[PDB]
DNA sequence: GGGGGGGGGGGGGGGGGGGGGGGGGGGGGGGGGGGGGGGGGGGGGGGGGGGGGGGGGGGGGGGGGGGGGGGGGGGGGGGGGGGGGGGGGGGGGGGGGGGGGGGGGGGGGGGGGGGGGGGGGGGGGGGGGGGGGGGGGGGGGGGGGGGGGGGGGGGGGGGGGG
DNA sequence: CCCCCCCCCCCCCCCCCCCCCCCCCCCCCCCCCCCCCCCCCCCCCCCCCCCCCCCCCCCCCCCCCCCCCCCCCCCCCCCCCCCCCCCCCCCCCCCCCCCCCCCCCCCCCCCCCCCCCCCCCCCCCCCCCCCCCCCCCCCCCCCCCCCCCCCCCCCCCCCCCC
């Protein structure tokens, strides 16, 4: 069992429902996973770059928050 | 243990004048603090860009004011400016 | 301005404390704040809404 | 007397770049000796990358001077430059393209 | 025996209501934590994570995917369907400027 | 005063090295001039915050490098970092 | 017939001919003076007695045509997604809702 | 010492100009309602940009809207322009 | 229309994680007054650029008409999720060793400050000269009028024999 | 059963009829204007060189908190039956594209004056800096209180099926 498959149909189905979606094609599950992988790669890459620069080995909430902000995806509620 | 400044107690005071009998959860306060830090940053940033465009070195209330007109949507800006002129006045006239 | 709308959102729910959900309700519900605050509010969810064409049985 | 650019083996102006960093400082801000050097190298390198490609395009069009149209074919044409340069390039038009279902 | 079945689409509308009412996370936690750590491992090894960091990443991802499902639904409805398909997610990302 | 700084003489030098018999129209040089200013403002900006987040007041070549890794797409970053490194090392080899 | 049926391109043929043509050129497609009056008129309704450097107006025109052209590419994707080849107001609206704009 | 009142200049963005813009954007067929929609969308876009440009002009106590004013206004709204400044 | 079975709602209740109220501290802000320095506003001043006014002519625009095309609607079909019932191994919560995340306190290259100095871009101004785009002048095409079978090449029955 | 040889049947795949007047298009060519291109100083501007701080790194010290584990708890995946839904096709009318015609408004070229804006120069109100005094907010520790939120009971309403 590959990690990305830990993001299961049921979880993907719940996200869509909160998104007001009514009926889901079967191919949607793999596509959503690719999309999440890309989103997470873009953000983690920036978080880890802030970590290394600070010479730490622990990615912190702030590193994630500054990474999200850099990408135009500002998040409130975790510092900064 | 080094001090982390926060806007929490001032957010709580403003809360009390607004809904004297209402509270605010921890996670909600964290959000408000992020909101206040974010808005101050966008404002000081525009205001110093304004200063630089005009070959000036001082950030005066006039830059803060144009920055508010550039950052806030119509009504919000109308009142905000109004709140700003009003604090400066009351402060200019004092001892 | 935000505490005032978040504060109303919680009173109209007969509760005493403003939560992230209340802040999300107040912000997405006001045209001007919605426009000004693009940040994701952790723990706020979305405004309820179902497209007319999905709601149905039709006749 | 060797210029800091010459000392670094660069065409881009180190002294000036150092000056500009000191003034975007931030109060008690300091600018290290080598920050301007590294900056002039990134700037000169990106500039080199864009001209290399624009120049190839002005050439496949049997022409000598690079125009905004050549800068635009070069930038939209390269995945990374396209991603890095979101600005609108005045006078560059667009990359020709027609959707298969319209033909 | 007991023959009771809801019509296709009725439970689905009930789910939309339930999930738009609530605010909790919807992806199970450990699975998401594992995914994050694996993606990070390709950028740097022996990394540890504050707990609040993994949580911020999960809050950002879910807000992103939920909002992407809203635009995706708009694209399916624009094409007169009620079922979202990969081409709708694609059209939506293409217009957002994310391309992929 | 009146004299305005430009990067055009430097862009010309670089153009001569990559395409010795190629010229550049003034419109095109104008775009290159904006492009360079834009990239520099973006790098200095990221380097400042970067320093800020780390409670540092000095912007070094180390902040510029991280700024560059955050701003450029995969391959452009590698080549730029290696050219940045090369020029620092050479520069310090004279002092 | 006598001088028989005067030649006529089928609907769509000249339109494709047009996309090839405008896609390969870079000139401003909106007439200049009328676009300058539109600018003066909107400006005036915000603050009377304003003058304009002629390049300020040229900058707004380049920005505007670059914004419209990119909006028609997105609108064209929404029409085709709907199996049409004709763009409609609903295609433009869909593109702007997804882009996060409004009006 | 004189005049001229500006009115309805949005009709100066004519049907042929809109068709040219759509052709460059790769559009093959255009419904009849696209033209008034495009005008409305251009008016809003210019209003937002001219509004910010004029705010920089006034801030600087000038009466002349400069190419720089437009360029900073385009930048604030995320629509960077190269060729005048940026 | 009724039943039949569900979900959902409303009001009420209880415990517990969360929140709060308290005292205490102290290095660090905050404020004060005084002194000194500096950013900037006015006030010309001169120059540069922007409306404006004039005139001439051709490309751009508008309107009109006709026909072809394309969108919408309707129907039908096969097919693909939704729903259901069923089954179960990981995930979730709690607890505990261990390891970096801060916190601290210097000292030294490194960075600034000050002063002097020699180059270094930077307009300005003719001035020559030199790519370029438009105009012209032929030249090799892709489709509008469709076109007209003519083949291979599956394809799906279809039926009959084996 | 089953399989195999017919048997039409599109179907797609060239193929073989003729474009054919634009449609580029590509080569050529030539004025032209702008782009360099020297000159011409010249304020700038970047380099050097002591002289003096100084901030950051780095080892050390500290110590919350991350990972890991175990025990306990829960969501997932599933195969299946059903029905609707997406797709496909057909039909039809309306709408928009192509073309024609006539016109005119945008463009181009000139200049010109006047606004207005920048630049400098002068002056000075204003901000910073400093030291001292003081208050003080974040933190720790504490620790009583409490709003919430899941749960329960009872009832009502909705949906599906008959």
């Amino acid at each position: 069992r590959d990690n990305i498959q830990g993001i299961t149909k049921p979880a993907i189905r719940r996200l869509a429902r909160r998104g007001g979606v009514k009926r889901i094609s079967g191919l949607i599950y793999e596509e959503t996973r690719g999309v999440l992988k890309v989103f997470l790669e873009n953000v983690i890459r920036d978080a880890v770059t802030y970590t290394e620069h600070a010479k730490r080995k622990t990615v912190t909430a702030m590193d994630v928050v500054y990474a999200l902000k850099r990408q135009g995806r500002t998040l409130y509620g975790f510092g900064g | 243990k080094t001090r982390k400044e926060s806007y929490a107690i001032y957010v709580y005071k403003v809360l009390k004048q607004v809904h004297p009998d209402t509270g605010i959860s921890s996670k909600a306060m964290s959000i408000m603090n992020s909101f206040v830090n974010d808005v101050f940053e966008r404002i000081a940033g525009e205001a110093s860009r304004l200063a630089h465009y005009n070959k000036r070195s001082t950030i005066t209330s006039r830059e803060i004011q144009t920055a508010v007109r550039l950052l806030l949507p119509g009504e919000l800006a109308k009142h905000a400016v109004s709140e700003g002129t009003k604090a400066v006045t009351k402060y200019t006239s004092a001892k | 301005e935000v505490l005032e709308l978040a504060g109303n959102a919680s009173k109209d729910l007969k509760v005493k404390r403003i939560t992230p959900r209340h802040l999300q309700l107040a912000i997405r519900g006001d045209e001007e704040l919605d426009s000004l605050i693009k940040a994701t509010i952790a723990g706020g969810g979305v405004i309820p809404h179902i497209h007319k064409s999905l709601i149905g049985k039709k006749g | 007397a060797v210029s800091r650019s010459q000392r670094a083996g660069l065409q881009f102006p180190v002294g000036r770049i150092h000056r500009h960093l000191k003034s975007r400082t931030t109060s008690h801000g300091r600018v290290g000796a080598t920050a301007a050097v590294y900056s002039a190298a990134i700037l000169e390198y990106l500039t080199a990358e864009v001209l290399e490609l624009a120049g190839n395009a002005s050439k496949d069009l049997k022409v000598k001077r690079i125009t905004p149209r050549h800068l635009q074919l070069a930038i939209r044409g390269d995945e990374e430059l396209d991603s890095l340069i979101k600005a609108t390039i005045a006078g560059g038009g667009v990359i020709p393209h027609i959707h298969k279902s319209l033909i | 025996k007991k023959p009771h079945r809801y019509r296709p689409g009725t439970v689905a509308l009930r789910e939309i209501r339930r999930y738009q009412k609530s605010t909790e996370l919807l992806i199970r936690k450990l699975p998401f934590q594992r995914l994050v750590r694996e993606i990070a491992q390709d950028f740097k090894t022996d990394l540890r994570f504050q707990s609040s960091a993994v949580m911020a990443l999960q809050e950002a991802s879910e807000a992103y995917l939920v909002a992407l499902f809203e635009d995706t639904n708009l694209c399916a409805i624009h094409a007169k369907r009620v079922t979202i398909m990969p081409k709708d997610i694609q059209l939506a990302r293409r217009i957002r400027g994310e391309r992929a």
